[PDB]
């Protein structure tokens, strides 16, 4: 699926508060997520059948 | 010959251009080939040729009702080919290609204009 | 458009709902039954019911406007036929027993009459066919000749020779040259219809 | 390919889900039905996913996987119908059926039945000639006087498209303290939203937010717009109204307020009046808007 079914058909693979309207330290998240996906894929090669779900 | 079988079964162009339009003109004068066509009385204007020789286009002068343009049209159309016959028949030309009837277009207008310029106003002493 | 097919333009008319069921045809009264079924537009600003409704003043005003100022055109048209009423009463009473029956007063007959008078009859259309334009005359639908009249006598009051006469007074004083066939809208639809006769045989060309 | 052993485990699996679903929401397992599966799973993995499709379901596996033919004859090789060689024994079963009907008559707001759906309810594909030839048939016996069975019978081939076009919705009448009656009733005009109180007996005098009509809508135009609802249906003068309008600019509000008075005006008007109203676009909201 497409990137315009993310909110359709797909979901999203982060989930936090801060991107919601009043919240802060969007961006503090961002880089936490590149970081932990670039760690997972490093640290499990080969294993990762799918992407990850960063929950919090 | 068997006909039930068969049944069941440039210059030069401009002379013939005309030689055609008088032909199909004294065959529309008369009865020859039906009563219900001469009752029409139908108007030629001209007669075409296809540069191959392939159809004579007759185009015959449409009226300003429409019921008798297509009543007309009918009529014309189902009797070109008796027409055909009777030109061969005739000995006007030895060899005649179908016939085609095509409504002319080009005299509406100027009739219509006529009418429109007869009952205008025009200017002062103008 | 955010009306589907299906929706179909509203009638406003309001003496055609009164008229009698036992008047009514077969067809009309068919026409009737059919339209209870279908979805109707809603009504927009402008039209209405109302006895003094006149869709040619309407178009006129409409015709008038400059972006969108519709208030400022419905007040010229007014001034323009308020006008028009003034100088008629004014002419009328300085006239003698006999003259004053054949002056009119009602400003609307006047403006219908001005515009009756203006509409040309016959048109041309350009066209190039042999590598040279050829202006052919044709005649022109009613609707045409009926806006062409209106566009003449507005482009003729929006003319820079009238300086600083406001609008409306410039439109009554042409709307009354026009209604006695005079002025120059009325030589500009002779020079077009004397521009139409000078080329009927480009006709056949059409 | 779904052979049947596998549809048979499924849905011994579907039972026995549904038994621990109705155990995990405390509701009894025998009672449990599809609208409480649905619900239940609604809870307990919300998705707001805009496809209702793409959202999680559990549904029974004869519904989810799709189906397959059928025995049309037994083991001894006859077969059940006495069409069946036809080859449409459903739809010539259904023509003649029809055919008798007729026999027996000449003795004594919906639409047709579409080919797609014909051909679902008689499980077998059709041409469009036969469909044609089936609906000239049922429009033969329409004509007919047919019975209450024959009617029902025709009921069976035709889904609804509502006749309620013909209907505006009428307010209630109700009544203030004084026990003086009226109605109210509400409209939309691009941004601007009205909403109209319309009294039974009055004397023309319209109040828009406690102010006059005539000082509170300067323009001439927008008069003409209010008086054009009772003017239409011949009643200026005869009505008082208390309305409130908000928001959009003056034509907006306006044309709310006109939307508003015509709706409420319906409850004190002949039914053809309303219909009247309703083919002259007075109880219509205007949908065009700003474009983006």
């Amino acid at each position: 699926h497409a990137p315009h079914y993310i909110a359709h058909r797909k979901g999203w693979l982060s989930l936090h508060t801060g991107n919601l309207d009043g919240e802060d330290h969007a961006a503090e998240r961002t880089v936490e997520d590149v970081f932990l996906r670039k760690f997972m894929w490093g640290t499990f090669p080969g294993c990762l059948a799918d992407q990850l779900v960063l929950k919090r | 010959k068997n006909w039930l079988k068969k049944f069941a079964s440039h210059a030069r162009l401009r002379a013939l251009n005309g030689l055609l339009y008088k032909a199909l003109t004294d065959l529309l004068c008369t009865p020859e080939v039906s009563q219900e066509l001469y009752d029409l009385n139908v108007e030629l204007s001209k007669v075409s040729l296809t540069p191959d020789f392939s159809a004579c286009r007759a185009y015959w002068k449409t009226t300003l009702s429409a019921e008798q343009n297509a009543h007309m049209e009918a009529v014309l159309q189902r009797s070109a080919a008796h027409m055909r016959h009777l030109l061969m028949s005739q000995q006007t030309l030895r060899n005649v290609p179908p016939i085609v009837f095509v409504q002319d277009k080009g005299n509406a207008a100027l009739a219509e204009l006529d009418q429109l310029l007869a009952v205008a106003d025009f200017g002062p002493r103008d | 458009s955010r009306y589907s097919p299906e929706f179909k333009d509203p009638l406003i008319d309001k003496e055609y709902y009164r008229k009698p069921v036992e008047e009514l045809t077969e067809e009309e009264k068919y026409v009737r039954e059919l339209k209870k079924t279908q979805l109707i537009k809603a009504a927009p600003a402008g039209k209405t019911s109302s006895v003094f409704e006149d869709p040619v003043i309407s178009k006129f005003t409409n015709m008038m406007m400059i972006g969108g100022n519709k208030v400022l055109a419905r007040s010229l048209m007014i001034q323009t036929l308020e006008a028009v009423k003034r100088k008629q009463f004014e002419k009328y009473h300085a006239a003698s027993a006999e003259e004053q029956a054949t002056i009119e007063r009602n400003p609307y007959t006047i403006f219908h009459q001005a515009l009756k008078n203006c509409e040309p009859m016959i048109g041309l259309v350009p066209i190039l066919k042999g590598g040279r334009f050829y202006q052919v005359p044709v005649p022109l639908p009613d609707r045409r000749r009926r806006f062409l009249a209106m566009k003449w006598m507005i482009t003729e009051c929006r003319d820079k020779k009238h300086q600083r006469t406001l609008m409306p007074e410039k439109l009554s004083h042409k709307l009354l040259e026009a209604f006695h066939n005079q002025g120059p809208v009325i030589k500009r639809k002779h020079d077009l219809h004397k521009m139409a006769e000078a080329n009927r045989a480009l006709a056949h060309y059409r | 390919t779904y052979t049947e052993d596998f549809i048979k485990k499924q849905i011994e699996e579907f039972n026995i889900g549904k038994r621990h679903l109705a155990n995990m929401m405390g509701e009894d397992p025998e009672t449990f039905t599809q609208e409480d599966i649905d619900r239940a799973i609604a809870y307990l993995f919300p998705s707001g996913l805009f496809e209702k499709r793409a959202r999680p379901v559990m549904k029974h596996p004869e519904q989810i996987f799709p189906r397959q033919r059928a025995i049309q004859w037994g083991e001894d090789g006859r077969p059940f119908h006495y069409l069946f060689y036809t080859g449409k024994q459903s739809y010539y079963s259904l023509m003649h059926d029809v055919y008798g009907m007729l026999l027996n008559l000449e003795k004594h707001g919906s639409r047709w039945l579409i080919k797609e759906e014909l051909e679902e309810m008689l499980v077998e594909k059709l041409s469009d000639l036969d469909y044609m030839q089936f609906i000239r048939l049922l429009e033969k016996l329409l004509t007919s006087q047919c019975g209450a069975a024959e009617e029902e019978f025709v009921q069976r081939f035709r889904r609804s498209v509502t006749l309620e076009s013909k209907k505006q919705l009428i307010e209630p009448v109700q009544y203030d303290e004084q026990g003086m009656a009226f109605s109210k009733s509400e409209g939309k005009r691009k941004t601007a939203k009205a909403e109209a109180i319309v009294y039974k007996h009055g004397s023309g005098r319209i109040k828009v937010n406690g102010i006059d009509y005539q000082l509170y809508f300067p323009i001439t135009q927008d008069r003409e717009q209010l008086m054009f609802p009772f003017h239409f249906v011949d009643r200026l003068g005869k009505h008082d109204v208390t309305c409130t309008v908000s928001g959009g600019g003056r034509s907006a509000q306006a044309g709310a307020i006109r939307l508003a008075m015509a709706k409420a005006l319906c409850s004190f008007v002949t039914e053809d009046e309303v219909e009247w109203m309703r083919q002259a676009g007075l109880l219509t909201t205007d949908p065009r808007v700003r474009e983006r």
